[PDB]
């Protein structure tokens, strides 16, 4: 059939080598196929060594592998389904559905390496999605088309904050959107899979306005790294081909970083910094550049990121800080405050925000608000030791603002009635706008602390005003 | 009386501080540099024992 | 009740321990022992976890804690290094992610298609110098469901038990936690919070 | 000269698709700076047109000052503002004022 | 057939031979190149094939020609052991040092050993007095027990070794082995002199105590096996004399180092820091050969020499796991002229619970240890600001603390020449009595100096008489 045929030499872990005969040549990203009684293990062609002798990382577990076993060859990078076919059904690295939502309904493949958009291709988004959280909508709007990015430290419910995001902004937007999972716990993915089958959005009967793509991290370091690639083809042939508009999902992509980071220990090259791989910038690169809105569709992606020991110092999280577009950082500080959202709200910043964009009052409001904050962040060392009296009159109407916008940015969350247990409530972005300014203005000065705490718009804290003054 | 002697013991008592702080700025100052010399070194030497393998 | 790297000695009294308060009854008992050979050590946690999914596979609930899962780690450097593999971050193995995760992945709440079986799991890693950015410790907190830090200088400070509640979390949150118990400790979390932020005013 | 309005990648393939270069060498890349003896001390300003730029740190001619900072926070932007300021001297037919910004 | 070899190489102390022979001699055989200095006996340690081992040398290694017979002595040194190779002191190679005529032997044992199974433990209970009063309160002394020290710099390291000797191990009357691995030649000059003079080695008498000495002139590799040549003499009384010992090691710092500078010899990618990947199983051995078993009950003393007091580098974290009881030992402790310098908030003792050594006990301790981190805590403020700027409950805390850290200096009676003050014992019971009243501030109103360098409560309130004149 396939003439290439290869003899396992060496397994030493993900490396595989394997000895292909005479004048074959599976070329450098193709996809081999070990057929195994466990099934057929795939090893993607990282490299020619010379005589026929390729050094392949694995993409399935290995174990049982004999030296010699016979290696036929795909023939190129790992051709994924492509469909709206691929819309429901759970879908692994490989391709099959591990949901098992019936056999591959797709009747188009794809090979998971593509070469990126080209300068040409690149269409300047400008259009502003609203998101309905309030914290995003003044103090950092996305953008319909945007490269969110959802920096933050693990277990502050990153994975939450993404649910909120999809629980509001997915079902909204028509679109497809694919949710791309990059090496994540099977607690959260069935979690995952049952929330979405509860908002209804994956329809079991009739189509699922997403599709999915479950890669966990009890796959090979190899597997871990090229479920990011797989669910980009998806997204490509959505974004492309059927020219719709979608909102990529991934979490987590330090899972990408550090995937790679492991083969590429594997692949024998010098370990660079923090232990990184040295190809970390044109790998991220690749992906990155991948996810773009073109001429042909927008895509709107939101890739969570975690910040090891919260150091974004650390050259993998800033590495991706500089090839996102819209930078959120989620504080664990601000959480621990019990304020949720949870978002560091000097530090979230999106360029999106301009005057021009968002207009000159939604500007001057927002400055008004960090210049509120800033503020309040320098005068709190004062406060703490000399303390709160000898700080002006001024100061101290900046300083009651400050606390009272500090708990008007909190707003419960549906999917944090699992949480917080309080129902959600998410504000159209021009309503809290006028909002945010009725607070600068003080007209709400009269109105207690926890009137604010976690409660939505100006009309429900001076509900909550009412309620606690009863 | 005693409102001169206290607003002249928060100035007796706040330059007292400013010493004592310069101090410890001093201290964690050698800390600082010990450490940070330290941190290149060991990263350093894992990136040539990787190197040598 | 695994236990790896440990002296045979501090085991011995363990099971004494648990044996005089009536429970090794209940208990298995998975051990490499200090003693043990390095390749054993590295073997026991995985050959632990298929103790387990016995009970998984039965329906039946249980609950494995592997400590200290550090030692673990001291063991797979030392295999990897005389295997002569690439040295990874800390001379730890470039694949000890893989290993840690498959490991400590394979405790689940089945369907009830599959009896409601459950391992449970309790990884137990052992800091040092309270060191989050170490790298066994960093990749074990990605991993895991929760964190449940402890603290020494609470410890001195005479919580025994000492608990770093503050930095304790539980990212799949409460609703294992007893309804009753749910309703009377509702504000609990609010007013330690509130605690933490007030002492620390106070010092200045 | 041509290369004025033209986005080109490394190689010099317009990838605003402009077209054919109208460049009258391929230069080698890896040659030295102007000996100690071709230069002449600096004596020309250039505005940037930021207020502190112009009068705080003053930018000459043929002289390399650095713009060290944090992390993506519009580096580019500050940059950008000295290209803007240069259009009034470029309009003008001054060849010491024509900054031809790359 | 002796199995005769040649030099292949000499790199080091780590000599290779080329068995020329068919069959070498398995890994831990025992060889002997017959040098124009005696022997050297060397260990098989690989085996790198074509009949080609790579062997640990025990003596000096220069003026080695590439090139030399072997002789096949086979399996691991066979060091010489009996009940009468008590108050020898013997060398790594086991040829006593001391001197006094030619070994007494009877069952000559393989240094390397199994550690005795799970099984064959038994497990203790027992607490021994110390009479120290900072290791009384702090982490009391088990019987069998496996007590560490975690010092610095000789920081007295030795010094608080003699006082345990003088006291414990006159006290104890069992068989005691001392075994000093890098030794400093002038510390085991004193300890041979001392014990001598203390009778412990009575030379025409008989000895309770055996002798084993390293000194740190000593070349890595011979050092290495200064720890198992040790553990073998205790085996020996472990099993055959079959009673309770004591077991000294000073110190198994010298251990780990000697192991970390064979290993990149050896070629070994050399683990993080630069302990041998061997470290952990090394150490594992080691401390799981030194066990109460049911044929006796080890109790064994180990010093730690701390690296730059760095108790994160790699050794001391994996001494720390084979320690029943732990007293680190601080240098800032010890700059506060506290001898001892045992550090009080990084002590423990498993030991130590309100059960094993009664509530009374343990609470007191508890509030000891609680005061204790208040005034750690406040170490920051008293700096900051002053000491008035504290609270007045904040006040009397402190006030108590400083009393606390003062009463907890104890002169030892072998450093009553270095102190220049008399050695002081103190009894559990007293100490606790002492401890108790100074948490109810009954002798509270003092001078600090009172608390400073004596023994207990009732030499404190005398010494006020003194300090009050």
């Amino acid at each position: 059939s396939t003439p290439i045929t290869g003899k396992v030499t060496a397994v030493i872990g993900a490396i595989v080598d394997v000895h292909f005969e005479q004048s074959e040549l599976p070329a450098i990203l193709n996809a081999l196929e070990i057929k195994t009684p466990q099934g057929k293990l795939v090893l993607e062609v990282a490299q020619h060594l010379g005589e026929n002798t390729v050094r392949t990382i694995a993409m399935d577990g290995t174990e049982g592998l004999v030296r010699g076993e016979k290696v036929l060859d795909t023939g190129g990078p790992i051709s994924v389904p492509v469909g709206r076919e691929t819309l429901g059904r759970i879908i692994n690295v490989i391709g099959e559905p591990i949901d098992e939502r019936g056999p591959i309904k797709s009747k188009l493949r794809k090979p998971i390496h593509a070469d990126p958009p080209s300068f040409a291709e690149q269409s300047t988004s400008a259009e502003i999605l609203e998101t309905g959280i309030k914290v995003v909508d003044l103090l950092a709007p996305y953008a319909r088309g945007g490269k969110i990015g959802l920096f933050g430290g693990a277990g502050v419910g990153k994975t939450v904050f993404i649910q909120e995001l999809i629980n509001n902004i997915a079902k909204a937007h028509g679109g497809f959107s694919v949710f791309t999972g990059v090496g994540e716990r099977t607690r959260e993915g069935n979690d995952l899979y049952r929330e979405m089958k509860e908002t209804g959005v994956i329809n079991l009967e009739g189509e699922s306005k997403v599709a999915l793509v479950f890669g966990q991290m009890n796959e090979p370091p190899g597997a871990r790294a090229r479920v990011a690639l797989t669910g980009l083809t998806i997204a490509e042939y959505f974004r492309d081909e059927e020219g719709q508009d979608v909102l990529l999902f991934i979490d987590n992509i330090f899972r990408f970083t550090q995937a790679g980071s492991e083969v590429s220990a594997l692949l024998g090259r010098i370990p660079s910094a923090v232990g990184y791989q040295p190809t970390l910038a044109t790998d991220m690169g690749l992906l990155q550049e991948r996810i773009t809105t073109t001429k042909k569709g927008s895509v709107t992606s939101v890739q969570a990121v975690y910040v090891p020991a919260d150091d974004l110092t650390d050259p993998a999280p800033a590495t991706t800080f500089a090839h996102l577009d819209a930078t959120t950082v989620l504080s664990r500080g601000i959480s621990e405050l019990g304020i949720y959202p949870a978002v560091d709200p000097l530090d979230s910043k999106s360029r999106l925000l301009d005057a021009a964009v968002v207009g000159q009052e939604h500007y001057d409001v927002a400055s008004k608000v960090q210049e509120t904050l800033q503020t309040y962040k320098s005068l709190q060392d004062i406060i703490a030791i000399l303390g709160m009296d000898e700080l002006s009159e001024q100061d101290k109407l900046t300083v009651e603002r400050a606390r009272k916008i500090q708990r008007f940015l909190s707003q419960p969350f549906a999917v944090a009635e699992v949480f917080t247990g309080i129902p959600g409530k998410l504000v159209r972005l021009k309503d809290t706008v006028a909002s945010f300014k009725a607070v600068l203005e003080g007209k709400y000065d009269n109105i207690p602390e926890h009137a604010f705490y976690m409660v939505g718009g100006i009309e429900d804290v001076v509900a909550k005003a009412e309620k606690l003054a009863a | 009386q005693g409102y001169a002697a206290e607003i002249s013991a928060r100035r007796n008592a706040m330059d007292n501080a400013s010493k004592n702080a310069g101090d410890m700025i001093n201290r964690y100052s050698i800390l600082y540099n010990r450490t940070r010399q330290a941190v290149i070194t060991n990263e350093l030497v894992d990136i040539i024992t990787g190197a040598s393998s | 009740y695994v236990a790896v790297g440990q002296k045979r000695s501090t085991v011995a009294q363990l099971v004494q321990t648990l044996e005089q308060h009536d429970a090794m009854k209940y208990s298995i008992i998975v051990a490499a022992t200090a003693s043990e050979a390095a390749p054993l050590q590295y073997l026991a946690p995985f050959t632990a976890a298929s103790i387990g999914e016995w009970f998984r596979d039965n329906g039946k609930h249980a609950l494995i804690v592997y400590d200290d899962l550090s030692k673990q780690a001291v063991a797979y450097r030392q295999l990897s290094l005389l295997l002569r593999r690439p040295p990874g971050r800390e001379a730890y193995p470039g694949d000890v992610f893989y290993l840690h995760s498959r490991l400590l992945e394979r405790a689940a709440k089945l369907s009830e298609k599959e009896g409601s079986g459950s391992l449970t799991a309790l990884p137990v890693i052992e800091t040092q110098g309270g060191d989050v950015s170490a790298y066994i410790p960093t990749n074990v907190i990605s991993i895991t469901d929760g964190q449940i830090f402890l603290e020494a200088e609470l410890f001195y400070k005479g919580i025994r038990p000492a608990i770093n509640v503050g930095l304790s979390v539980s990212r799949v949150g409460s609703a294992a936690q007893v309804k009753a118990l749910k309703q009377v400790a509702g504000s609990l979390k609010l007013f330690l919070a509130q605690y933490r932020e007030v002492a620390a005013f106070a010092q200045f | 000269p041509g290369l004025l309005g033209r986005v080109v990648d490394a190689l010099g393939n317009p990838i605003d698709g402009k077209g054919p270069i109208d460049a009258a060498g391929r230069s080698r890349a890896q040659v030295k700076a102007p000996g100690i003896l071709p230069r002449r001390s600096v004596h020309e300003p250039v505005q940037t047109g930021l207020k502190a730029v112009d009068a705080l740190v003053p930018i000459g001619r043929g002289q390399r000052e650095l713009i060290i900072g944090d992390r993506q926070t519009g580096k580019t932007a500050v940059a950008l503002d000295t290209i803007l300021n240069q259009k009034r001297w470029n309009n003008g037919s001054d060849e010491s004022k024509k900054l031809y910004c790359v």
